């Protein structure tokens, strides 16, 4: 809403922290890669240090 | 095997589509060993550069 570009649209998808490296990578490949998404924001997982 | 024989000999993952998120995987442990090798081979000397 704050950008004046008319040919640019922004969409947000919820990618939860899957409690497995295989599950996380597989979920990312099946959803983020198949969505042709641009850029991803990284957040800390449930574990305080991992 | 002189360091982690149990982790070296036993693979961490047994299922192709189900791999546990092990902190020290057998392949992960062997990655350091592969990155930390330097000896003399048949064609010359073999070493590890860039850990890969």
């Amino acid at each position: 809403k704050r950008h004046g570009s008319w040919k640019i649209q922004l969409n947000a998808t919820s990618v939860t922290h899957k409690p497995n490296a295989i599950q996380m990578a597989l979920s990312v490949c099946e959803d983020l890669i198949s969505s042709q998404v641009y850029a991803i924001l990284v957040s800390h997982p449930p574990t305080p240090n991992d | 095997t002189m360091i982690q024989p149990e982790l070296a000999l036993i693979p961490s993952t047994m299922n192709c589509m189900e791999v546990e998120t092990t902190n020290l995987t057998s392949g992960q442990y062997l990655s350091r060993f592969l990155a930390n090798t330097t000896f003399r081979g048949l064609s010359g000397s073999i070493r590890v550069k860039g850990s890969t």
